[PDB]
C-alpha cells in the first residue's frame, strides 16, 4: 500500500475550507465588514471569530493530544516496511503543513495586504485579519505541531530527541501569530500609513524566515525515508 | 466608514469640513459626480499628528467602485501630495466617474503623512449599471488614445508568463532526473561529480545566454517602440490658495462645556459679541461631521447625510436675535443620537479632553458667520 | 561649473538670482572685486530639498583662486549659515581678493542644509599677477599681525616632525634586532620571554614618562604663550533682513507651458493685467541663470555673462504697451542655445515637470516690476 489517499483529503480539505473562506469574505467583506461598529459586523465577523479562535482550540487540542496517546511506545520492534509506511504518512503530513503555510503566509497575508491598502483601517479585529491572523495562522500552526507530533512519535529517526531543524520549522511560524501584537501596536501608534514594508511588519518577516529550516527538516527526513529500505537501487 | 474608531478628539480637532455638496446622489456607470466643499485647518492642531505639511486629498471608498477623474484644493489640481497651512480655509473639489455598480459611502478625507486619515462626512451614492461598460480613456502626448481598464495588460501577461515559462523549463529540466534522495546519497557517499556533466553545463550556458541577450533585445526593442518615455511624476506641491475669508463680526468665548455619562448630549456655556450692523442668530454646531441645527433658524437644503445631521439637535437657551454691539450669555445644547452613533461620547476614553466646532451664526437677511470654538470638555457623571 | 548637471526644475524652482553685479572683470594680486545682487527664495521650494532653514552663502569655484574677505546677507556679515524664509527677496554682497593667476568661474551659490548646492549665474573673472605676492594679513584682538598664508606653519611642521622622529625612533629601536621570522619562531617554539627583556623594558618606562611629561609641558608651554584664546565661533544666525519690496502692479496667469522636444526655445501663454498708472512691456524672462531678453525693451549693461544672456531670446506675440487696466493674454516664446547649452530641455528627464521664473515688465520711464511665474511645463513631441 504505502503511500494512501490521505495525501488527496490533505490536499482537498485546506483548499475547499479556504475556497469557501474567501467565497464567505467576498460576499461580507463590504456590507457587513466595513462598519466594525454595526451591528450586522458582530454577527458576520466577530461571531466568526469567536466560533474559529473555540473550534481552533478544540481541535488543536483534540488532534494534538490523541496524536500524543496513541504514541508508539515499542518503536524498536518496528518493521522496515511499516516504517516506510509511517515515513509516507509523515510525508503527507509535511504536505498539510506546507499548504497550509501556503495559505496562510502567501494568500491570504497578501489578501489582508490589499484588503488595509484598500480600506481605512477601523478595528483590530477587520475581516481580512480574522481570516488571517485568527484562522489561517493557527491552522497552519495546528498541522505543523501535528507534523512534529507524529514524526517524534511513529518515526524513530525523530523519537529519542527533539530535531532543532524541525523544532524552528514549527515554532518561528508560530511565534508570527503573537507577533501580531507588534502589528496592532505598530499600526495604532508607529507609523500612521498603510506602508506594508513599514518595520513594525519585520516581526513577520524575522519569523517567516525559519520556515527556512524545512531545508534540516527535509534531509532529516530523508535519512528517516532511507533508514531500512533505503533500497537497494539507490547507490546501487 | 473607517470613522467611529478614531478618537472623538481627534476628530474635532483637526479638520472642519463645511459647505458641503454633491452634485448628484444617483449615476449610472460612466457618469460623473462632483462633491464640492470647503475644509478649516484647526488652529489646536493636536501635537500627537503631524502639522499638515504633506497632505493628500484623497477620497474614502471602498476600492475603486469611482475613479478619481480630478481632484482640486483652492482652484487648482492636485493629483500630488499638497503642503496645507494650520489655520487655513481651503476649497475643494473632487471629480469621481462611477465605475462599479452598488450602493457606496462616499467620503471626502484628508490623508496627512504623520497623522494618519482625516475623514470627512460620507455619503450614500447609488451606482447602477455594469461594470463592464466602463472606460477610462485617455489621450498621451505621443497622439494614441487608450483605455486605462485594459491598456498593457496583454503584454504584461505575455512577458510574466514568458519568463515563468522560462523558469519553470530549467526546473524541469533538472527535474527529468530523480531528485531528492539519489542525489543526497550521491553527494554524500563519496564525490559526486556525476550528477553534473556535459550536457548540463552547455545547457546552463545557454540559459544564461539567452537570458541576458533576450532581456537586451527586449529592452531595445521597448525603446523603438515608446520612444518617448518620462519617470513617475512626484513631489509634494506648495502654494495651495486658501480661501480669503472676512474677519467674522462675532465673538464667542465658551464657558465651560460638559457632556452626560451616559448621554446623547453635549451642553456648553457661551458668551457671544454681536459685531457688525445685523441681528444675528446661532443656528448651527458643527462638532465632527455631526451638524446640530436650530430648525428655528437654519434648514439644511444641500442634502446633508441624514445620519450625520440633527435637524433640531441645536437648543439655545435663548436664541431670540441678537442686535450689534450686545453681549449676552446663553446655554447651548446639542443633542441627538448621533451623538452616540459615531462615538462622539467615547471622549470619555481619550486622553485629552478637548473639543472644537464651528458655530454658524445667521442674521435676518440671511447671509451667515462662521466662528470657530475650542474649549475642555468636562464630563459629567451626577 | 557644477551646474548644467543638477535636475532642470530643481534649477528652476530653488532661487532666483536678479540684479547681479561685478565690480571688475579682471584683477591683480591682491586686489579686491565685488559681487551684488538679489536672490528671491521661491515659494513653491521642492519638497525633497530642505527648506532653507539652514543655508550658507557659499562662493562657486575651483578652489581658494580668491580668499573670500567678506559676504553680506541684507547688509551685515556672514560668516556662518543663516537662516532664510521661503517666498522672501535678500540682498547680498561677496567680496573676494585674488589669490592665484588665470581665468576663473566665479558663482555665487546657496547652500543649504538638507538640499545641497544651489549655483547662481558664474561669470569668468581673469586673474594675473603671481601667487607669490599674495598677501592676507591680519590683526587679533591681542595686538599682533600675522599673515594667514603661513602663520602657524613653521609650528605645525614642528611638532608633527618631532612627534613622527619619536615614533620612528620607537620603531627603529625595536627593529636593530631582528623583526619577524626568528620573533616568530621563539614566540612558536616554547616560550618567549626572552626577546623582551632589560633594558627594554626600561626603555618603555622612559618612552612612556617622555611622551606624557612632553605633552604637558608643550600644552603647559603653549598656554604660558597664547594666553588668550577663544574656541571656535560656530551657530546658525537667525534674523536676517529681507528686502522691502513693494507689491507688484502687474499679475500674470500662466495658461500652459510647452518646449518642444528636441528643441531650444520654450513657449508659455501669459495673461498679463496691468495695475498702476503707467504702461509697462515685457522685457525679461529670467527661469534658470537664464535671462531671454526682448531687446525692443530692456537691453543688459551689467555685464552678465553673454552664454547666459539671450539678448533678444525673447519674443512676445503682442509686446506693445499695456494700458493700466488692461488685460490682455499673450504668446511668449523664450529661445536661445543657452536652454539646450544649461540643458534646461533635459527637464524631460525629470520626475516634476514644473518650471519657476521671473518676468520683468518695464514702462517708458524706465522702472520696472517683477513678477514671478511657475506652472507645469509639458513637452511637445508631434
Ligand atoms: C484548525 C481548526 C480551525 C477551526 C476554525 C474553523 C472556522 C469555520 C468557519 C466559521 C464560521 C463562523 O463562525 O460563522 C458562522 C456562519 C455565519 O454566517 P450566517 O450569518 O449564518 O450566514 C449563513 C452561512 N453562510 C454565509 C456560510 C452561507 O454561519 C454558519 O453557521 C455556517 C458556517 C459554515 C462553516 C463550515 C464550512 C467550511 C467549508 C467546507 C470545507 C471544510
Ligand atoms: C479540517 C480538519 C482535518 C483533520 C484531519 C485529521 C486526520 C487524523 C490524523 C491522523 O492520525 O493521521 C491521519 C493520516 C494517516 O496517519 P495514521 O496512520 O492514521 O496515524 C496513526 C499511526 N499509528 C497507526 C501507528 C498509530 O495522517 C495524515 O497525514 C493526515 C493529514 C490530514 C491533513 C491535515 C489536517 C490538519 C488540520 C489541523
Ligand atoms: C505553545 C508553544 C509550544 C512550545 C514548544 C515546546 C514543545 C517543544 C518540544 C516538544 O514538543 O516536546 C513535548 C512532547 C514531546 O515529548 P517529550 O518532550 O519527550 O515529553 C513527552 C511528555 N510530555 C508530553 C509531557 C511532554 O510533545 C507532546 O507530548 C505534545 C503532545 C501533548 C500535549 C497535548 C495537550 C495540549 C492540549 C492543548
Ligand atoms: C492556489 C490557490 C487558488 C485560489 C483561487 C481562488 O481564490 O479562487 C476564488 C476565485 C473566486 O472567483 P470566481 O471563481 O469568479 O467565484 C467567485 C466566488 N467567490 C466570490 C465566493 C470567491 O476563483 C475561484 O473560485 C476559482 C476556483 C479555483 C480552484 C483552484
Ligand atoms: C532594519 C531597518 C529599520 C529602520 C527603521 C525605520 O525605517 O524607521 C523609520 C522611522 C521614521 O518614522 P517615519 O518613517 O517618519 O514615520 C512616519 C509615520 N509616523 C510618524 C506616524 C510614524 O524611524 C523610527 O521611528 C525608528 C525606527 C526604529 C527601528 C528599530
Ligand atoms: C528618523 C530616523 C530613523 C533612523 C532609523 C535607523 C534604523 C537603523 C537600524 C539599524
Ligand atoms: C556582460 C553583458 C553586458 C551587456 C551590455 C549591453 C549593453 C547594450 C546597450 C544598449
Ligand atoms: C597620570 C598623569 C596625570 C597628569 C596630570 C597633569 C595635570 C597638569 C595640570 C596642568
Ligand atoms: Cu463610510
Ligand atoms: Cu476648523
Ligand atoms: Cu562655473
Ligand atoms: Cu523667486
Amino acid at each position: 500500500l504505502l503511500d494512501k489517499k490521505w495525501l488527496t483529503f490533505a490536499l482537498a480539505i485546506y483548499t475547499v475550507f479556504y475556497l469557501w473562506v474567501r467565497w464567505y469574505e467576498g460576499v461580507y467583506g463590504w456590507s457587513a465588514g466595513l462598519d466594525s461598529f454595526a451591528p450586522e459586523f458582530e454577527t458576520y465577523w466577530m461571531n466568526f471569530l469567536y466560533t474559529e479562535i473555540v473550534l481552533e482550540i478544540v481541535t488543536a487540542s483534540i488532534l494534538w493530544g490523541y496524536l500524543w496517546k496513541t504514541r508508539d511506545r515499542n518503536l524498536a520492534a518496528l518493521t522496515p516496511r511499516e516504517e516506510l509506511r509511517r515515513n509516507f504518512t509523515h510525508l503527507v503530513w509535511l504536505v498539510a503543513y506546507a499548504w497550509a503555510i501556503y495559505w496562510g503566509a502567501s494568500y491570504f497575508t497578501e489578501q489582508d495586504g490589499t484588503w488595509h491598502q484598500t480600506i481605512v483601517r477601523d478595528t483590530d479585529f477587520t475581516p481580512s485579519h480574522i481570516i488571517e491572523f485568527y484562522l489561517s495562522y493557527p491552522i497552519y500552526i495546528i498541522t505543523g505541531f501535528a507534523a512534529f507530533i507524529y514524526a517524534k512519535t511513529r518515526l524513530p529517526f525523530f523519537a529519542k530527541g527533539i530535531s532543532l531543524p524541525y523544532l524552528v520549522l514549527v515554532v518561528g511560524p508560530f511565534m508570527i501569530l503573537p507577533n501580531v501584537g507588534l502589528n496592532e501596536w505598530g499600526h495604532t501608534f508607529w507609523f500612521m500609513e498603510e506602508l506594508f514594508v513599514a518595520p513594525l511588519h519585520y516581526g513577520f518577516v524575522i519569523f517567516g524566515w525559519l520556515a527556512l529550516a524545512v531545508m534540516g527538516t527535509l534531509t532529516q527526513t530523508f535519512y528517516s525515508f532511507a533508514q531500512g529500505g533505503l533500497g537497494q537501487s539507490l547507490c546501487e | 466608514h473607517g470613522e467611529k474608531s478614531q478618537a472623538a478628539f481627534m476628530r474635532m480637532r483637526t479638520i472642519h469640513w463645511y459647505d458641503l455638496s454633491w452634485s448628484k446622489e444617483k449615476v449610472k456607470i460612466n457618469e460623473t459626480v462632483e462633491i464640492k466643499g470647503k475644509f478649516h485647518v484647526f488652529e489646536g492642531w493636536p501635537e500627537t499628528v503631524d502639522e499638515p505639511d504633506v497632505a493628500f486629498l484623497n477620497v474614502g471608498m471602498p476600492g475603486p467602485v469611482f475613479i478619481r477623474k480630478e481632484s482640486y484644493i483652492g482652484g487648482q489640481l492636485v493629483p500630488r501630495s499638497v503642503r496645507l497651512e494650520i489655520g487655513k480655509t481651503y476649497d475643494f473639489r473632487v471629480v469621481l466617474k462611477a465605475r462599479r455598480p452598488g450602493d457606496w459611502h462616499v467620503h471626502t478625507m484628508m490623508n496627512v503623512q504623520g497623522g494618519g486619515p482625516i475623514i470627512g462626512p460620507g455619503k450614500w451614492i447609488t451606482v447602477e449599471g455594469s461594470m463592464s461598460e466602463f472606460r477610462n480613456p485617455v489621450t498621451t502626448l505621443t497622439g494614441q488614445t487608450v483605455d486605462l481598464e485594459n491598456y498593457n495588460e496583454g503584454n504584461t501577461y505575455f512577458w510574466h508568463a514568458f519568463w515563468f515559462a522560462i523558469g519553470v523549463a530549467w526546473i524541469g529540466y533538472w527535474s527529468r532526473r530523480p531528485i531528492f534522495i539519489p542525489r543526497l546519497l550521491m553527494v554524500d557517499a563519496g564525490r559526486a561529480d556525476e550528477l553534473v556533466s556535459a550536457t548540463d553545463r552547455k545547457v546552463a550556458m545557454g540559459f544564461l545566454a539567452a537570458t541576458i541577450l533576450i532581456v537586451v533585445m527586449a529592452m531595445s526593442s521597448a525603446n523603438s517602440k515608446y520612444p518617448i518615455t518620462i519617470p513617475l511624476q512626484a513631489g509634494t506641491m506648495r502654494g495651495m490658495k486658501p480661501l480669503e475669508l472676512p474677519a467674522p463680526t462675532v465673538s464667542v468665548k465658551v464657558e465651560d462645556a460638559t457632556y452626560r455619562v451616559p448621554g446623547r448630549a453635549m451642553r456648553m456655556k457661551l458668551t457671544i459679541t454681536n459685531h457688525g450692523n445685523s441681528p444675528i442668530r446661532l443656528g448651527e454646531f458643527y462638532t465632527a461631521s455631526v451638524r446640530f441645527l436650530d430648525s428655528d433658524v437654519y434648514k439644511d437644503t444641500t442634502g446633508y447625510p441624514e445620519d450625520l445631521l440633527a435637524e433640531d439637535g441645536l437648543s439655545v437657551s435663548d436664541n431670540s436675535p441678537l442686535a450689534p454691539g450686545e453681549t449676552r450669555t446663553v446655554d447651548v445644547t446639542a443633542s441627538d443620537a448621533a451623538w452616540e452613533v459615531y462615538r462622539l461620547s467615547d471622549i470619555i476614553y481619550d486622553p485629552d479632553s478637548r473639543f472644537a466646532g464651528l458655530l454658524f451664526f445667521f442674521d435676518a437677511t440671511g447671509n451667515r458667520q462662521v466662528v470657530q470654538i475650542d474649549a475642555p470638555l468636562i464630563p459629567s457623571f451626577m
